[PDB]
């Protein structure tokens, strides 16, 4: 689907991880199954 | 509480309205003399909408008859249904207009425009929450396009916020009957793009093709035109008049039809039309009735649509049915034909359903389409006016009237930037 | 149930058309025309005879 | 055979006679 | 001319315009002009005021 | 007391309380001219009032900007049991207008809505809450129950605010300008609201076609589906019920994060007369109904995304144990995935009292009924699919004319997608497992 | 559900369409002005094959009815059953082709093709899962072998994934009313080749040859032979329509039955045809039916079974019955006669049946059967063709129209290659 390139550098609102550490690595190991 | 006044300019537009008049009295049962004598509460719930109040339960029409020519002002009250109209409201000039632009807009319309806007501030300023105005007229005469775009001038300076209609029967392309009706038709599009929010064009041979392929008549006249016409005008407003399942309005409409507010050019469509010898082969039924509501054939412009792409569709149906079977294949014709519909709008039709059918049909429905395709219609105007200015034609009609060439270099300029405008939606 | 009308083969009713000169059809609905001249042949050999002992 | 559904229909003879009865203003 | 550009850059480079303020007072819906009526302060801020 | 405001805004949400308030009637007694052929009962006064000579006046307000919607319920076979001044029409419609539902039309009848809520708020011994019918894709469906949620935060503060929003559809759809009303209606309200239950017309056409035996459902078929939710959601502080759930408790155990309140509202035991016949509804096998993708009343396939909480609510003459054993069934089965943050997943409430059918309608005499209301991450694809609705008809400025045009600045579509594009990263970082 | 869609093209198939919808309006009962008086149940519930439906009670025809010139559509417009086919389905020109292939599929199919596939778009999205299309024409036309080729062309681009029949009327070299029948049927079958998948091949002499030496009939007229055609049209989709103890499609009766996509040129035959004076010496079981549907003489096409092997048979039977009795002799005509069969197609037998008879009769049955012996049907067309164009005899009525001798030319490569193809199984 198409979502401008405009509305691609859009922060979120909620920080629900608790470091930043965690944040990258929970997105980086589930980009393996799929 | 939310009335519209009806204008009607020109022998094209008086005689269009008195059969529109003709159609909207059988539907709220109201006879030639003006009293209620249908058979339900609900034709008069919304009566207001069009006709007004006189003492002794008579309802007299808001319609403001206009003319520059007297001779029409006795046909149509002559006619069957002449007596509706009120005597008033019968504002005229004593000298034609002779198929001349400059006549209805500069010379004999000036003397008259004040006198008719009177009429007009009299049956807009008695109404609580006016909704609009509708004028019905031609772009072929010179009453119809001249004067018929003075008014719509002089009412948006005075009501801006209204929105204002227009059904404009534009000159036919291949058959004609006036040779000066391209200096017309030219001088008449810059008023309506500017000052319009609704304009519906209506072809004579679109009719005749109608007339002849669809419904088979052996010797089609006038009258069986400004019936198919009367279709439109009572289908566009039924949800102002009656109850729906889910009903839109005469402004909802046009808000999700125009996406800038100069393409607002349409082509109307009255779907459930069947000849005599063919009736009883056809069950009434949704599914038909959406098929021939986006045929070419049905299309009353005579323009095909398949030449270019759909910008806006809408349908507004009548009658008893269920939504869902309406939705999932009005949902269809935007999916098994993807390619006359505009990329960058998703859902390109609009649908609408009232619960009471016309008078005369168990389940009716009509169309409007805001389709690219209606620029061949103005773009050929455009090569038959061309063809008309470079000799310099009939232009000595106009000139000595107090014109000049300058409004027709940029009458077809302002035209001719429209054809542009459609042309870039359609490719982007 | 309630609505019902759609379903359950009631398509079998009225073709807007039973015949002829019927007093339903009126002008609001689109099926009568002033221009089909049902009487065209009628009219016709009216005028054939009435051009002959013109 | 269609006349009456043109100008008010007075004459008789033929029912394509124009009839100013209206226009003509009461000046 | 570009007509795409042209119609984004009069929606873009706009303002919008001000409804004026008017109430309502019945179920059946009326319009009646708020700053007219004696419902909003409107010449209790005069320069004439008090003096 | 446990008195409940109900507030019909728009077309959608005047037909919707109209199954709602037929189907109330039912419940109690009621008769259509507000009489009860009959202190004995008092179970009515949650939505129902009483004026000492035996009148019952439902505790709702009805707003709309386009009279003829309304106009049906005043000359209607309910004439009489409304009360005139909560019956509130306008003169124009919103036109299919976020900003005429907003800014210019929907200011005007704002002060009238909030003076008659008050009228009737001083008449609850015990308010619950309110609840909001209408539908995103209106004008006014959209505009003018955003402006009203907004001042009820400023007059009501926390008091709890429920809605029944109509989604847009995802394929099929009625208006062509309707994804800009549901992108603006969305984010005014995200703040504001504190939970919105939420369903769509396509899936309760399949659903209709599918469960029911009826062929081209209408609207009248959606509205009572959706009133037997209301109703479901309602009664079990109407009736004797084994686990009481109020309306304070949806809003705790289905929101767990302040900018995601889009719960899936579904009704599992829709079968009809000739097909009742042959199958039993027990509680473990109307249960298993509530999580296929096909009976999901929002169109989007719960398997495509996690479920972050569910609310469980049984009608009828249901066991506790047998509630109990269908969810542990529910929990070893492996196609449905729960977020690894809400081990629990499961709020269950049961009420004693079947539902009782309308006279003549599509339902079946079901002898126990369950309704569950569940937040799954597969709502973001929606805004996704939306998201692809509002921007590509946003990249050439389409229909914004309309809206900049009439009292709202262009930068409000500059800033209430933002906003709404960070949902989407909302639902990703709920969906992420913690390692 | 599984419709259908009925075309027709030329004089010949408006003839033969005409008789072929009188018989079917005749088995699910269907009188002249289309109101179902039937005696059963079983005959409206797969009407949505034939029949789209009307208010009243209705059922029009699910056909399209188009010719080149509007004489013959007059007669089809006053036959028995003229009243119920749709008005707006009769779609004729000014000036027909007159036996021109030429003018039929480029002078004036041009601006008629249009016109058709409108009218044919309109009728096949009515239907919720169209099964296919089914045409009958004449070969030796210019309507029928000129348009209605093209039509085929155009439906078939458009419409991939459904399967097509045709039911060919080839000229016959013994009989015959055309000079220029050689022309109009090798223009149209290098065409019909690449474009259909089932092609029934029926022929004059063969329908001659059933009316004398089977029906024993003194003075037949075109409805005598058109009664013949209907009798298989109606016969080949009989499971499509009414249930069996075993069923049979279309598409299961195509893609089960030609082997290769050029082997797709087909042999009707109808069972039960008894003599007036032979009716009640004759029993009706199932041997006497197999006996008589695999002879010579009940034969529709006008080459004998025998100038090479049977690649494959289809017979659909009707009737109430046993299918021991259908398999014992099937098994009893492959033992006993192994010789005019492919050895390189072991179980070569198909069996189809319907519990549903013909009206007025107990037990009947719809040959067909792909055999070498149709190359002959090509060879000895062509080989009077290739005799006609060496001298270039009767050009100027073609080339005139718009087309070249390179057309003609790749005309003769498929006429020695089809046959070419036919003959590596010898
Ligand atoms: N489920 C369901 N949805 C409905 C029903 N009626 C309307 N809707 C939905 O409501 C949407 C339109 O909003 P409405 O409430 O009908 O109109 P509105 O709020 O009055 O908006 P305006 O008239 O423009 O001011 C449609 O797209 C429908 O999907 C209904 O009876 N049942
Ligand atoms: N559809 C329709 N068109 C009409 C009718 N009467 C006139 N016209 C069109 O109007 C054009 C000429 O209008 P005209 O008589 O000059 O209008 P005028 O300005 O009042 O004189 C012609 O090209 C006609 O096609 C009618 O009754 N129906
Ligand atoms: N079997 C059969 N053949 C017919 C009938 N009518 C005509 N024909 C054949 O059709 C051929 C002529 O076809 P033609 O007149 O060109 O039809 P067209 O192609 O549609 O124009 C003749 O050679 C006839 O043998 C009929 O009723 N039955
Ligand atoms: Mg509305
Ligand atoms: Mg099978």
């Amino acid at each position: 689907l198409w979502h401008m390139p405009h509305f691609q550098k859009v922060g979120p609102h909620l920080a629900t991880f608790p470091t930043e550490a965690d944040r990258q690595r929970a997105f980086k190991a589930h980009r393996e199954e799929c | 509480m939310r009335e519209i006044v009806h204008l009607q300019a020109g022998q094209c537009g008086n005689q269009i309205g008195a059969k529109f008049w003709e159609v909207i009295s059988d539907e709220h049962g109201i006879d030639p003399t003006g009293t209620y004598h249908g058979d339900s509460d609900l034709q008069l719930e919304r009566i207001n909408v069009y006709y007004n109040e006189a003492t002794g339960g008579k309802y007299v029409p808001r319609a403001v008859l206009v003319d520059l020519e007297p001779g029409t002002m006795d046909s149509v009250r002559s006619g069957p249904f002449g007596q509706i109209f009120r005597p008033d409201n019968f504002v005229f000039g004593q000298s034609g207009a002779g198929n001349n632009w400059a006549k209805g807009h500069y010379t004999e319309g000036a003397e008259l425009v004040d006198s008719v806007l009177d009429v007009v501030r009299k049956e807009a300023e008695s109404c609580d929450c006016l909704q609009g105005f509708q004028l019905t007229h031609s772009l072929g005469g010179g009453t119809g396009s001249g004067m018929g775009t003075l008014l719509i001038s002089k009412i948006r300076e005075e009501y801006p916020d209204r929105i204002m209609n227009t059904f404009s029967v534009v000159p036919s392309p291949k058959v004609s009957d006036t040779v000066v009706e391209p200096y017309n038709a030219t001088l008449s599009v810059h008023q309506l793009v500017e000052n319009t929010d609704e304009t519906y064009c209506i072809d004579n041979e679109a009719l005749y093709d109608i007339c002849f392929r669809t419904l088979k008549l052996t010797t089609p006249t006038y009258g069986d035109l400004n019936h198919l016409v009367s279709a439109t005008m009572s289908g566009v407003t039924t949800c102002l008049r009656f109850p729906g399942q889910l009903n839109a309005d005469l402004r909802k409409l046009a808000v999700n039809m125009v996406p800038f507010p100069r393409l607002h050019f349409f082509m109307p469509g009255f779907a459930p039309l069947t000849s005599r010898g063919s009736q009883q082969y056809r069950a009434l039924t949704v599914p038909e009735l959406t098929q021939q509501m986006f045929d070419a054939k049905n299309m009353m412009a005579a323009c095909d649509p398949r030449h270019g792409r759909y910008l806006t569709v809408a349908a507004v149906f009548r009658g008893r049915m269920s939504m869902k079977e309406v939705d999932e294949q009005m949902l269809n014709v935007q999916n098994k034909n993807s390619s006359y519909f505009v990329e960058w709008i998703p859902n390109n039709v609009k649908t609408a359903v009232c619960d009471i059918p016309p008078r005369g049909l168990k389940m009716s429905a009509t169309f409007i389409g805001n389709s690219t395709a209606i620029q061949e219609l103005f773009k050929r105007i455009s090569e038959q006016f061309t063809a008309m200015f470079r000799r310099k034609a009939f232009l000595h009609w106009y000139t000595g009237e107090g014109m000049d060439e300058m409004e027709f270099t940029e009458a077809e300029s302002n035209m001719n930037d429209l054809v542009s405008e459609y042309q870039q939606y359609q490719d982007a | 149930e309630f609505d019902l009308s759609d379903p359950l083969a009631l398509k079998k009713d009225r073709p807007a058309r039973q015949s002829d000169y019927d007093a339903r059809n009126t002008i609001s609905g689109m099926q009568k025309f002033m221009g089909e001249d049902l009487n065209f042949h009628l009219r016709k050999k009216f005028q054939e005879e009435q051009n002959r002992e013109w | 055979e269609r006349a009456p559904q043109v100008s008010n229909i007075r004459t008789l003879d033929t029912p394509f006679r124009k009839n100013c009865s209206f226009s003509t203003p009461v000046p | 001319k570009n007509f795409i550009n042209t119609n984004a850059a009069d929606v873009i480079m706009g303002v919008a315009k001000k409804p004026k303020p008017i109430y309502v007072d019945k179920r059946t819906g009326d319009k009646h002009d708020l700053e007219t009526s004696g419902l909003v302060p409107k010449y209790i801020n005069k320069k004439d005021y008090g003096v | 007391m446990r008195e409940c405001i109900s507030v019909h805004v728009g077309q959608a949400g005047v037909q919707i309380g109209n199954a709602c308030w037929e189907l109330y009637c039912l419940e109690h007694g009621i008769q259509p001219d507000g009489q009860m052929p009959s202190g004995g009962d008092d179970s009515f006064n949650t939505f129902f009032s009483e004026t000492g000579a035996g009148k019952h006046v439902p505790r709702a307000v009805f707003v709309d900007l386009e009279p003829t919607v309304i106009d049906e319920v005043r000359t209607g076979t309910y004439r009489q049991l409304f009360h005139p001044e909560q019956l509130i029409t306008g003169k124009e419609d919103a036109a299919n207008n976020y900003a005429r539902g907003h800014y210019t039309i929907g200011k005007e009848l704002i002060d009238l809505v909030l003076d008659r809520i008050r009228k009737l708020a001083d008449q609850c011994t015990g308010l619950q809450g309110f609840l909001i019918f209408h539908s995103f894709g209106g004008g006014t469906g959209s505009g003018f129950t955003s402006l009203l949620m907004e001042r009820l935060s400023v007059d009501y503060g926390k008091k709890s605010k429920l809605e029944f929003s109509i989604y847009p559809a995802p394929q099929v759809s009625t208006a062509v300008v309707e994804p800009y009303n549901s992108i603006l209606t969305t984010h005014t309200t995200l703040e504001h609201s504190d939970c919105a239950f939420m369903v769509d017309n396509e899936a309760i056409y399949d659903i209709c076609r599918r469960n029911l035996d009826i062929e081209r459902p209408t609207y009248t078929n959606l509205n009572r589906l959706i009133g037997q939710i209301v109703s479901s959601i309602t009664a079990s502080l109407r009736f004797d019920g084994a686990l009481n759930v109020d309306l304070t408790e949806f809003q705790t155990n289905l929101v767990p994060y302040p900018r995601i309140h889009f719960p899936l509202a579904t009704y599992a035991p829709v079968i009809s007369a000739e097909k009742a016949y042959h199958e039993q509804l027990s509680v473990a096998e109307i249960t298993n109904a509530c999580f296929e993708p096909a009976n999901q009343m929002v169109k989007c396939d719960p398997r495509h995304g996690k479920y972050m909480a569910c609310c469980l609510l049984y009608r009828g003459d249901v066991v506790p144990k047998d509630v109990n054993a269908a969810i542990a069934t529910i929990k070893t089965k492996r196609t449905i995935q729960f977020v690894d943050w809400c081990p629990t997943g499961f709020k269950v409430g049961i009420n004693y009292q079947p539902p009782t059918v309308v006279p003549g309608g599509d339902l079946a005499k079901v002898q126990r009924a369950v309704c569950m209301l569940s937040n799954t991450t597969a709502i973001a694809e929606a805004w996704a699919r939306l998201d692809h609705k509002f921007d590509l008809m946003y990249a050439k400025r389409a229909f914004v004319h309309w809206y900049v045009g009439e009292g709202m600045e262009e930068g409000e579509f500059s800033e209430a997608r933002e906003d709404m594009a960070a949902l989407e990263k909302d639902y990703e970082e709920v969906g992420m497992d913690s390692v």
